[PDB]
């Protein structure tokens, strides 16, 4: 439910970049499979991790505590 | 002069509910998955 | 058989009321001591005949 | 505290290793599945250059 | 007494038995419990 | 001479930390009270995927 | 356990974490898979009952 | 793997596949009876109870 | 005879013993030695899993009706040979009393416990020369009055009196005997809030009035025979410390009280609107 | 070493269903027996039979 | 049916299997933590005793 | 911790979270210290404040 630290499959950190492309798919207008490639997501086992993540924490923050 | 005769379960989001209507930050608020 | 089946023994006249083994209690929560079916219908019997008693 | 990814997979210091040997397949120590042509459905590799054919 | 939270209100209310189960400012009717105070120990694996 | 006791046992399996507790009355102002408890699986070797 | 190869003695080995592992041939006549199929285990508490198991 | 196991990987469980929640939540509520014996929540002593 | 079974470790047996149930084995066992005592527990949950004793006693009972298997030459006469017992029974005095006042609790739309106590309180007393009769009201009259204080809900003598015309002195004789037979067999407070919903007003007009009638109560002021109008002037005190219209008028018939113990007992109000300055 | 053969190899959505094993594993050696026939009783939950 | 002809028993487990292919056809692998339950009385003998001794 | 994660589930999070550990033969493993559970020999402390403003 939020950005998870590294790739499953391979270990690489992956929890560092998730505002990385968010911001890198919203202000830069890139596609994903270029924002990926260029956060150095190469393997399609990361790819996978962020290309495929769901940010559900922010439905979670809503809920006034 | 009107006569109280019994309670009806209300469905959820129906024309009757208090959620009918409600908006999302309001469902929210009233601590309801949108 | 004249020793184990006349066949006037097809006609209760006595009962044989089972052991509460047959029909235990459920002794729940101090006072949901819930009694069996069993000795429901053994009470109604048993008024049933109480009952009828009398009415003679 | 100081521990091996054996242990648990968070003491691990390397990511993806890649390992390759042999690339054009001269050991012959896999068969390729193919339809019609094995040379043209699998791709070379990158190292297959560093090695003549 | 003890820490209890309104569910709504939201206020710390520290009732003992015998008080009634309801929120000063709202009289809400539910109330959490204040998480206890002593630490808790996990473990990152 | 007082009491015969009546609480609620956690299962006889499980374990994991008191998520929260409320307390409210039902209806009828008899006190009452849930209690949620979590827990974390994690994948094990006969589970089904 | 619609035949009597749905019932047979097995040894013990005693063996980490909670499921019973069986040799794959074994699995034809009692028509297994691991899916999720549960099967059950018997002890036999005597001496003579456990030689029952491992001759017949 | 064979006949539907399969094998899955300790690494990837170590670092977060497949991990679950579980929240399991127990209530209970103290019962009136004739105003004359009535439940209540609280911690006994083996020398009470 | 003492029919009476005891357990003791015979090895250790140093006391009213050290013993532990084992349940999930089935066991108790000498907590010293750790001799079992005695096995094959029987157990204690599954046993009410698969499902009134302090009404309906030891005469039992078992409704019979018709079966899907079975004609009306055969069902109707369950109607009419089931009728040849009522009488020995004063049991219809005593369900018919049950259903009635069940009848009424629930028709006055109250919580299910006040109900039982009502339950019970007919059944205690259930016949007294104080009762001798008597209308065979009052008590179901009383009793829920009786059950519902005695479950910790006060409603006034008139709101009965709504229920069931008691003519209101059948009412209060019946009571005092009520109330001394538990003595034997052995709180106005209530009122503020089931006002100020009648009014349908926000929760601090009412949270006020629990400080305000509590200190006009604390101090001074007996003020009232019958404390149910004084406890009204609290709301009239702090209706009118908020602005919201309930003139006089709306608040009688709404709650049907005197419009004069009202003004005069905010006489004492208007004077005393010294102490109940909390904010 | 390569292994002989080419693996089909690639990602594939996996739901982690329900049955979770620790759920289901269940012993007994002399247990609490029912009370009307006085048999272990039935449920892995009350440790049955 | 349910009570005489068949019945739950003591002295079981049931659990999920799985597949092995480094047991024996006849090895059944039990986890150690039913191992620990289910259990089975054996009477000392001279050829066991202290073995027995070191169990307890 | 009053965040909409579990604390496992954080804690979990914790976990991976990859520290500089060039100089990680100068510890010892948390087994060969005699400390009761932890001392500077074998280990390292940090600590995480964070709230909403
Ligand atoms: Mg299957
Ligand atoms: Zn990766
Ligand atoms: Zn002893
Ligand atoms: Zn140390």
């Amino acid at each position: 439910m939020i950005v998870p630290v590294r790739c499953f499959s391979c270990g690489k950190v992956v929890g560092d970049k998730w505002e990385s492309y968010l911001n890198l798919l919203q202000e830069d207008e890139l596609d994903e499979g270029t924002a990926l490639s260029r956060l150095g997501l190469k393997r399609y086992c990361c790819r996978r991790m962020i290309l495929t993540h769901v940010d559900l924490i922010e439905k979670f923050l809503r809920y006034n505590p | 002069g009107k006569v109280f005769i019994g309670r009806l379960p209300i469905m959820l989001r129906s024309k009757n509910c208090y959620l009918s209507e409600a908006t999302e930050s309001d469902l929210y608020k009233l601590k309801e998955c949108p | 058989n004249e020793v184990f089946s006349r066949p006037e023994w097809m006609i209760l006249t006595c009962l044989p009321v089972p052991p509460p083994p047959v029909r235990p209690s459920i002794s729940f929560n101090e006072s949901q001591r819930g009694e069996d079916d069993l000795t429901f219908k053994l009470a109604d019997i048993l008024k049933a005949n109480i009952s009828l008693e009398t009415l003679e | 505290k100081k521990g091996i990814a054996k242990e648990h997979a968070k003491w691990g210091p390397a990511a993806a290793i890649e390992f390759e040997y042999d690339p054009w397949n001269k050991l012959k120590h896999t068969d390729y599945w193919y339809e019609q042509d094995s040379a043209k459905e699998w791709p070379q590799s990158k190292n297959c250059e560093y090695e003549d054919p | 007494t003890l820490k209890y939270i309104c569910a709504e209100c939201s206020s710390k209310l520290s009732l003992s038995r015998t008080d009634a189960v309801r929120c000063k400012d709202c009289g809400h009717r539910i109330l959490l419990k204040a998480r206890t105070k002593r630490l808790v120990q996990f473990e990152a694996r | 001479h007082s009491k015969r006791d009546a609480s609620t046992p956690l299962r006889s399996t499980e374990n994991g930390i008191v998520d929260q507790v409320l307390v409210t009355t039902n209806q009828d102002g008899l006190k009452f009270v849930k209690v949620r408890v979590r827990t974390t699986k994690i994948p094990q070797i006969g589970d089904k995927f | 356990s619609l035949h009597k190869m749905s019932m047979m003695a097995h040894r013990v080995k005693v063996i980490p974490y909670s499921t019973f592992r069986l040799n794959l041939s074994v699995t034809s006549p009692y028509n297994a898979d691991f899916d999720g199929d549960e099967m059950n285990l018997h002890v036999p508490q005597s001496e003579e009952t456990r030689a029952e198991l491992s001759q017949l | 793997n064979q006949e539907d196991s399969m094998i899955m990987n300790q690494s990837s469980i170590d670092r977060g596949l497949f991990r679950s929640l579980f929240f399991r939540s127990y209530m209970d509520q103290e019962k009136k009876y004739g105003m004359s014996i009535t439940e209540t929540f609280e911690k006994p002593q083996r020398t009470n109870t | 005879p003492n029919l009476n079974i005891v357990l003791t470790c015979p090895e250790c047996k140093v006391y009213p013993p050290k013993i532990v149930e084992r349940f999930s084995e089935g066991d108790v066992v000498c907590a010293l030695c750790g001799l079992v005592l005695s096995d094959k527990l029987v157990d204690t949950r599954s046993e009410w899993r698969t499902f009134n004793p302090l009404l309906d006693g030891n005469n039992l009972s078992t409704r019979i009706g018709k079966g899907e298997t079975t004609d009306m030459r055969f069902t109707k006469e369950l109607n009419k040979a089931q009728g040849k017992n009522v009488m020995d029974k004063k049991d219809n005095e005593v369900q018919a009393a049950f259903a009635k006042i069940t009848m009424l609790c629930d028709a006055a739309e109250l919580p299910k416990i006040v109900k039982d106590c009502a339950k019970e309180a007919y059944k205690l007393c259930h016949d007294e020369k104080t009762l001798k009769g008597k209308s065979m009201e009052s008590i179901m009259a009383a009793s829920i009055l009786i059950g519902c204080r005695r479950a910790e809900v006060a409603r006034t003598f008139k709101e009965i009196q709504s229920l069931i015309h008691v003519k209101t002195k059948e009412f209060g004789k019946t009571l005092n005997i009520m109330k001394n037979i538990l003595r034997g067999k052995s709180q106005n407070l209530t009122y503020i809030p089931r006002f100020c919903s009648h009014l349908g007003l926000p929760m601090q007009v009412t949270t006020s009035a629990e400080y305000t009638a509590k200190k006009c109560k604390e101090i001074k002021e007996i003020a009232g025979k019958s404390p149910i109008t004084i406890a009204v002037v609290s709301i009239y005190l702090n209706i009118l410390l908020f602005q919201i219209p309930i003139t006089a008028a709306k608040v009688g018939q709404t709650l049907q009280v005197t419009e004069g113990t009202i003004k005069s007992g905010y006489k004492i109000l208007y004077e005393h609107r010294d102490k109940l300055v909390d904010p | 070493k390569k292994l002989m053969a080419q693996i089909f190899f690639g990602p594939t959505y996996y739901q982690r269903l329900r049955h979770m094993v620790d759920d289901k594993i269940h012993a007994r050696a002399r247990g609490p027996m029912q009370v009307l026939t006085r048999q272990p009783v039935e449920g892995r939950s009350r440790d049955g039979g | 049916r349910g009570n005489l002809m068949g019945k739950r028993v003591d002295f079981s487990a049931r659990t999920v299997i799985s597949g092995d292919p480094n047991l024996e056809l006849d090895q059944v692998g039990v986890p150690k933590s039913i191992a620990k339950t289910l259990t089975y009385p054996e009477v000392v003998t001279p050829y066991n005793i202290d073995r027995l001794t070191q169990l307890v | 911790n009053t965040t909409v994660l579990a604390d496992e589930f954080i804690a979990h999070r914790l976990g991976l979270i990859p520290l500089q550990s060039m100089d990680i033969e100068q510890l010892e493993y948390s087994r060969d210290c005699f400390c009761e559970d932890h001392c500077d020999k074998c280990s390292v402390v940090l600590t995480l404040q964070a709230f909403g403003e």
